[PDB]
């Protein structure tokens, strides 16, 4: 994986370049910005099951996912949905910390998409459970904060699909 | 593990030999007493939760420091703990009443019990006293309910106490 | 015992015993009476079992007895008859045990190792223990020769 | 009430107050919560009982870093899976202490042409691994070692041990460690791309039967301890008192003309406690003829 | 009682988890010295302590 | 040596109860034939999936020369 | 046992060779910190009983081990677990006199924690009283002598654990 | 392990009473040594090797420990006789951040005294050496530092002795 | 980076950041300034740095220019301060990134086995990676370059 | 040794050793006058051997003796001395044993941490390892030099 500041690194050290304007005020940006992802992480942390049963209950809740036939009627396939949702969650804090959006490749977008379609899992009703997870964190952390969380959220469903 | 019947077998196959009278007697016995012994697992079962807690609610009263500083249950992290036990004891005790033997008792619960809680700080004497307790419940609730055979589940737990329990004479 | 097989397997999940295992400990302790009368009646003939059976097996595998077998000689062939007792006396435990686990801990582990060790044939072997099968069934009612023979059958696919 | 209270009096600043702020919400979610589903360590087979232990007991007791080969992982973090691999296999970092290494299975686990476990699989049966852990060993240790190595625990029962050493002694090592790997609790405690860990006394539920084994076991003296530390306790809880010191096995001195050797509990360990009561009398073969033995001749 | 022992010997389960001892923790577990991570939670901690 | 390149998927069945951190059950792996009797047993009885399976390293029918 | 004299001298045959200046140096350092230690031996054997007293009452009275069914219920058991501190503290007093820690192994600790393990000896427990006996002691004897006290006490609890 | 935060935290609760009088004295005693402690962390981590270097020249070289015989002989007995410093100055550093040897009891004392008797290390020269890199640190970091390091390493040599 | 080594800490422990590494990662932001300011300075100052290095590392170790070293004629020199301008690059890097993680991902891996199939002595480089530390601190401020010292002592011992 | 190996092959296989060992074993012990022999002749030119190769190696090399280099100094000449006949009396170890295991547990590894530790360069170790080889061949026949010349090569690669 990498971040905005690792990015930006191995942007210049292809080229074999030292950090020009561009990057100095990308690292800038960067710095200027991670008060507010820090602030949003640990909001996010601090409130972790709220999103979740938030998500779930605007999400899933009286659906036919929910109904006998879907993938999210049994007990305990409702809380591999619901731990699979809080992964999605804890990695896309993971990403917006980061700056970047590797990390979701790295430990989300391998496979995840594929093992789904092996499972049965309903693609479509994930990406709906993702973006309702987008409204919740964003009202939870913020404007700023909730376009910047949506970006790695919108990242993960875009790899899903 | 050994239940009555297994354990009843490998004493005779120790000496090599054929299962007499007294083996069939002792046998009869057990079978005879199954009825009332799975009746006493189901209502242990039924009961089960309720009354580790109801046992602790009396051990916490009849020795207070537990939950006190300096006590072994202070947190509630630590309250659980000593819950947890006193449900593996209450499970491991049916298991062994089901059984008649206490084989399965030794085996997985009493053989290295003193190591383990000298190496937490448990104390071994109140958890003895809880395992009492839970018998006492046990038994009173037995009494209440229409078990007609009731002796035999004071002995898994008082094997329990007699194992686990430090030899004070 | 199949009250030892409930007990381990509930405790591998670490709960409570489940309802059908109470079940089949139930169905096991009604039974032990039919257990009790089918071990008793094989224990009380194990000598005329075992009789039967080793005459039986010493005509149809005269080989085994004939010199230059294992059980040659007389020495031989009252090893083989009391290793026949054995396996009578293990067949008992398991009817009185509800299983076969007595069975297996006791006199079929390692018992291939054992009797190639010893130089016998251990489709001689089963072949006796199916003769023994034979001559116990004969000596009981169909229900009960049929319940004999799971452990029979039992020793005879362990020993082949 | 409380929180309002610490807010009005203290009041000082926001990098003062947000701290207290912050804690006292995080006392209102957590007292909000309901009770955690307590973690089950269910038995591998018939012969282990099944563990429960709270899931405020697995919140404190300093969880150990799992680490996970993905496909896509960096250099950097591709060598820390593969000195945490190192370390767990070889219980130090053997080729950072000694630049002993295999690179031709170090290239296969970083593109991903064996995950995890063929990588464990191999390394364990490697030459490298065969010099360090079993070659020095009798086949009950070195078993007893494999399994803290391969399974991150102690052997857990007697038919464990038995059925462990039956392997072991068919197939020797590569069959040990096929056994060991191809087994439904490895799969299932590490899966294909977790390097196995040591699932210790806050890990998850400790079984009271092997407490003092496994402590001993995890710690880096085990490979030292050259005698059987599970076999032999686990044959001693089904067999009586030993012939043996009130005080210990090391309170026994050898019978020797003179000398006051001792088994020195630190070199070599070898220390065999039992619980003696007060009234335990010992037997002792009398020189002379057995008829004179004080004990019934007094 | 019993007729043997495993061997009673101290355990030291962590009852909860402060800075120092998380930062100590990861750095004794990947056996490593206290790297620039570590390094500035420690003094952070240490100047809001 | 011969060897197998197989493609499974092996979805745990006591995540929930053990509560444990989730891995990839999607894996491709290079299994030795004599362990790929034992891994897709472990794999049948475990419930997943095996979706692909090949002999990647070897001749079909090799008499001798298996080492 | 051996003191530190006893170490240099032993080091000094051991490579069969005259005491160099390294070891006149450590000679002297020991002879400067000579006084101190005699100083404490004599404190701790002039309050040999009360330290041992305090050191109980603070760690093991009204306790579960001092109760019904701990391992010092009984007064046989108390003047057994009064004679384990006894050794402790004349132990680690010799050990602080001779300013090394050879004694423990040689008397205490070459088999003590097989004999606690064979007793059923509570071994957390004993290290809490010997723990709470360090700060009893140091109340008494000062702050370095009490730290060199310390320390002894504290190989007997690693040599326990 | 724990760390002075935790053992005051222990007592205080153990006891029963919040941190009253001298616990609070005792933690801000160890957070006004927190900076310059992790500023000798930081330099011990930077000369980590040099310091071993160091040592090993003082103490260990052109001695009957490296000679033939010697269990500093072979090339893989030097390397983990080199690997073992490491280990002490290692765990040094983290017993003086954490302000309490409990680490090196748990994780280095736990077992020490067995490796090195079973393997036949030299005590003696083992101790030698430890001393050799306290004083190395103590000359490459300060007298304060130096000593601050010194009093964990000295708790280590003494529990080899 | 630290934000990469929080969050490989926080995937191997199976949790968000705790209060202490956001409180790292705040105050990493914070000197992310002075960090930024060394960067700058030292690559206003790369080519000066880099080439009184190059001549000081000649003048202290002569073999390396000498016949019978790596360094002949220009090509081989021009070689030699290439290496060097990317080791101060990766060194500025570092600086940057306020850990060593990119420094080790560009090169520090493997460049003992690199400069031994080169032939390059890495105590050489090692040694002229010394002197651009001196260089750099003469030329910076002495309580700033401290920082830079903590990278340039780093990549000194691993070649070391 | 093969033995040995092949013995703690067959160990770990858990089986005695098969004849495809066995003969390889009849060979190595057959052929071991040779080995022998080069043992001899190697262990009485080692002082030659030893001084003639630090010659041309201190010739190849002077940074090593000069000013700043490891073995600059009169106790650290020796003791490169020292080492290089440490490695001389390990080739002998092989060819005698006709395997280099000995070499390798002796004084091969970990080589490259405690030389790291020590300053010396690995490289000019190798170096000197070849020249030492060099004399040897010249002292010793055509067949002789290559199968000694194996052994040394073999300690010249692992060292570099
Ligand atoms: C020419 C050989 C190179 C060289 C040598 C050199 N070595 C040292 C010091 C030591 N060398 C060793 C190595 C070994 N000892 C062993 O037992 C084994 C296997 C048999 C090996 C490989 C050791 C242990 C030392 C330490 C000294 C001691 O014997 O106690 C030095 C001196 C280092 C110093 O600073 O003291 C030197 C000079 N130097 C070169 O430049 C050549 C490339
Ligand atoms: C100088 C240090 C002395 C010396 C060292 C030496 N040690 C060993 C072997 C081991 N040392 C340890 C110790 C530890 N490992 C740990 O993980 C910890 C805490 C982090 C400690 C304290 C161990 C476990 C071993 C053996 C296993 C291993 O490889 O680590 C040796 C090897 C001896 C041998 O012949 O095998 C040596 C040489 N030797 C001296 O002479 C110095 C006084
Ligand atoms: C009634 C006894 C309690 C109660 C009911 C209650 N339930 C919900 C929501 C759900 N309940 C279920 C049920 C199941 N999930 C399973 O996996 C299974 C086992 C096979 C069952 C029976 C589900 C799926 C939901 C959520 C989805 C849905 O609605 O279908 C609520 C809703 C709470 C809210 O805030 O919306 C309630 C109230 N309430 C009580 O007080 C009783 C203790
Ligand atoms: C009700 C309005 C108030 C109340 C009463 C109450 N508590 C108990 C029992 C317990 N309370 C505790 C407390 C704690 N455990 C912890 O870890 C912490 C630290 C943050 C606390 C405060 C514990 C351990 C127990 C169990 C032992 C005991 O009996 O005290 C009871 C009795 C319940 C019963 O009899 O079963 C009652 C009535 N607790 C509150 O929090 C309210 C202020
Ligand atoms: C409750 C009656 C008493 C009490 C309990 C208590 N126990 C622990 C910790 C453990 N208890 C056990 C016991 C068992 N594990 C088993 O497998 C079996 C049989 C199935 C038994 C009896 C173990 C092994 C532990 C540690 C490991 C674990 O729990 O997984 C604690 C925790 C103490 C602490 O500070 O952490 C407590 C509190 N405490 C009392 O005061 C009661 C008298
Ligand atoms: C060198 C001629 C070319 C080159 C090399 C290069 N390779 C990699 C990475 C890998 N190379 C392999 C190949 C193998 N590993 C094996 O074990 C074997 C069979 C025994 C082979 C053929 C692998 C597996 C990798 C992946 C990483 C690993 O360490 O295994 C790289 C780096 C790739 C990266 O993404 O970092 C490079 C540079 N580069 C060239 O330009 C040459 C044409
Ligand atoms: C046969 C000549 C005698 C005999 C043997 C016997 N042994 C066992 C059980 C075991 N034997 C061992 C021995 C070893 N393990 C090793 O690693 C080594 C070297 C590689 C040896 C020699 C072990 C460990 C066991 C335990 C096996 C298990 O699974 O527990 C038994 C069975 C004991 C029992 O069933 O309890 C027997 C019978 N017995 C005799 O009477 C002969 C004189
Ligand atoms: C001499 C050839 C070698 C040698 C001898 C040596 N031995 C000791 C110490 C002891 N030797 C014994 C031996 C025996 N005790 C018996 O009962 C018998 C049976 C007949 C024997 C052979 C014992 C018990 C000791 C302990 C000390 C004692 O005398 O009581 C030492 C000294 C050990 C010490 O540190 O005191 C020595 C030197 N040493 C060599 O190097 C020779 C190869
Ligand atoms: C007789 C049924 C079997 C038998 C017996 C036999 N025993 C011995 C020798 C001893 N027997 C004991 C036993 C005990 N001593 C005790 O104090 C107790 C417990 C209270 C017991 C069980 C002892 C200790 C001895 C040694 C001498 C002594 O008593 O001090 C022998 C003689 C052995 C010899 O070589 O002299 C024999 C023959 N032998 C059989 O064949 C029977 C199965
Ligand atoms: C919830 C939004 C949807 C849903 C969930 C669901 N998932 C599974 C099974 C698994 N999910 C995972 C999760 C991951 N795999 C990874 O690689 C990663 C990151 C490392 C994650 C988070 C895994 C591993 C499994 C397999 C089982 C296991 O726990 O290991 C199921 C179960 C399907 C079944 O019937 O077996 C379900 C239900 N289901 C829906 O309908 C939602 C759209
Ligand atoms: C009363 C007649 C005399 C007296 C009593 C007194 N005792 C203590 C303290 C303790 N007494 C005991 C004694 C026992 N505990 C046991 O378990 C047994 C057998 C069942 C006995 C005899 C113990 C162990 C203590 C220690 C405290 C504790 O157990 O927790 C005190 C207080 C001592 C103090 O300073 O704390 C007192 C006052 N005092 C008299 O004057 C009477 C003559």
């Amino acid at each position: 994986m990498q971040d905005a500041i690792t990015a930006v690194i191995n942007s210049a050290d292809v080229q074999g370049k030292y950090l020009d304007g561009a990057a100095m005020d990308k690292l800038k940006s960067y710095f200027a910005s991670g008060e507010l992802r820090v602030r949003a992480a640990s909001v996010i942390s601090a409130n972790a099951a709220t999103i979740v049963k938030e998500a779930v209950a605007k999400s899933l809740l009286y659906s036919d996912v929910t109904r006998p036939g879907g993938n999210m009627y049994t007990t305990r396939r409702y809380a591999a949905c619901i731990r699979d949702l809080d992964y999605y969650l804890r990695y896309a804090t993971y990403a917006m910390l980061a700056g970047d959006a590797s990390i979701l490749d790295e430990r989300v977008l391998n496979g995840l998409k594929e093992t789904y379609n092996s499972l049965g899992v309903p693609i479509s009703s994930t990406v709906q459970a993702i973006q309702a997870i987008k409204e919740v964190t964003a009202s939870l952390v913020g404007a700023d904060a909730g376009k910047e969380m949506g970006v790695y959220l919108d990242y993960i469903c875009s790899g899903l699909s | 593990m050994r239940d009555a019947v297994t354990t009843l077998i490998k004493n005779y196959d120790l000496t090599g030999r054929y299962l007499d009278r007294n083996a069939m007697d002792e046998l009869k016995a057990y079978f005879e007493s199954g009825s009332a012994r799975i009746a006493a697992a189901a209502m242990i079962n039924a009961n089960s939760a309720t009354i580790v807690k109801r046992a602790a609610a009396q051990l916490f009263e009849e020795i207070p420091e537990l939950i006190r500083p300096s006590g072994n249950a202070y947190t509630t992290r630590r309250f659980s703990a000593c819950l947890r036990d006193m449900d593996y004891y209450l499970r491991y005790a049916s298991y062994a009443l089901i059984a008649a033997d206490n084989n399965v008792l030794d085996e997985r619960v009493l053989q290295g019990l003193r190591e383990t809680y000298n190496s937490l700080g448990v104390p071994i004497g109140p958890t003895v006293r809880g395992i009492q307790i839970m018998k006492e419940m046990i038994e009173a609730m037995a009494e209440d309910s229409s078990l007609n055979s009731t002796d035999f589940i004071a002995s898994p737990f008082d094997h329990m106490t007699r194992e686990l329990s430090e030899l004070s004479v | 015992s199949i009250v030892t097989k409930s007990i381990v397997n509930a405790d591998a999940e670490a709960r409570y015993l489940s309802p059908g295992e109470l079940d089949r400990i139930k169905a096991f302790v009604t039974g032990g009476a039919a257990r009790l009368r089918i071990a008793e009646t094989l224990t009380g003939s194990r000598e005329t079992i075992v009789k039967q059976a080793g005459d039986r097996l010493f005509q149809k595998r005269p080989d085994i007895v004939s010199p230059g077998g294992n059980a040659y000689g007389e020495e031989m062939t009252a090893t083989c008859l009391r290793d026949m007792d054995y396996y009578l006396r293990l067949v008992t435990y398991g009817v009185v045990s509800g299983d076969v686990t007595p069975i297996e801990e006791i006199g079929l582990v390692g018992v291939r190792e054992m009797y190639r060790s010893l130089g016998t044939p251990i489709e001689a072997v089963a072949q006796s223990v199916r003769e023994m099968k034979e001559v116990a069934s004969g000596l009981m009612s169909s229900d009960d020769a049929a319940e004999a023979s799971a452990y029979f059958d039992f020793v005879i696919g362990k020993m082949s | 009430e409380m929180r309002a209270a610490s807010a009005d009096y203290f009041r000082n600043n926001a990098q003062a107050k947000e701290i207290v702020l912050q804690y006292f919400d995080i006392l209102l979610s957590e007292f909000k919560a309901p009770t955690p589903a307590n973690k089950v360590r269910q038995g591998p087979s018939n012969d282990i009982q099944g563990l429960e232990l709270p899931q405020s007991y697995f919140n404190a007791a300093a969880k150990r870093q799992k680490y996970a080969m993905k496909p896509g992982l960096s250099a950097l973090e591709k060598n820390a899976v593969i000195k945490a691999a190192y370390r767990q296999i070889f219980e130090r970092d053997i080729t950072k202490a000694y630049s002993q290494s295999i690179s031709y299975l170090e290239s296969q686990v970083r593109n991903g042409d064996i995950s995890m476990k063929e990588f464990v699989r191999r390394l364990a049966k490697s030459p490298l691994y065969r010099k360090q852990f079993f070659e020095p060993f009798i086949n009950s240790r070195a078993l007893e070692l494999a399994f803290r190595h391969i399974l991150g625990r102690g052997p857990s029962s007697r038919e464990e041990v038995q059925k462990y050493f039956s392997i072991v002694s068919s197939g020797g090592l590569p069959a040990l460690v096929d056994a060991l790997v191809d087994s439904q609790e490895y799969a299932d405690y590490f899966g294909e791309e977790t390097v196995p860990y040591l699932r210790g006394l806050g890990v998850e539920a400790q079984e009271c039967r092997n407490w003092g084994m496994q402590q001993d076991l995890f710690s880096y003296s085990a490979p030292f301890r050259k005698v059987p530390q599970f076999i032999t306790t686990f044959a001693q809880y089904d067999r009586p008192l030993p012939d043996q010191h009130v005080y210990g096995s090391g309170n026994d001195p050898l019978e020797i003309q003179f000398g006051a050797i001792f088994p020195k509990e630190t070199r070599n360990p070898s220390k065999r406690p039992a619980p003696f009561n007060k009234d335990t009398k010992r037997i002792l073969i009398h020189r002379g003829p057995a008829v004179n033995n004080q004990v019934g001749n007094p | 009682s019993v007729k043997a022992s495993g061997g009673s010997s101290l355990a030291r389960p962590q009852l909860y988890q402060t800075v120092p001892v998380s930062a100590i923790s990861q750095a004794e577990q990947q056996d490593r010295f206290l790297e620039g991570s570590e390094l500035n939670e420690l003094t952070a901690y240490f100047q809001s302590g | 040596m011969r060897m197998f390149r197989i493609t499974a998927c092996v979805p745990s069945q006591t995540r929930i109860r053990t509560q444990r951190e989730l891995q990839n059950t999607y894996f491709t792996k290079l299994v030795p034939y004599d362990n790929w009797f034992r891994e897709q047993q472990r794999i049948m009885k475990m419930g997943g999936k095996i979706v692909k399976v090949e002999l990647a390293t070897g001749r079909p029918g090799t008499n001798a020369g298996l080492a």
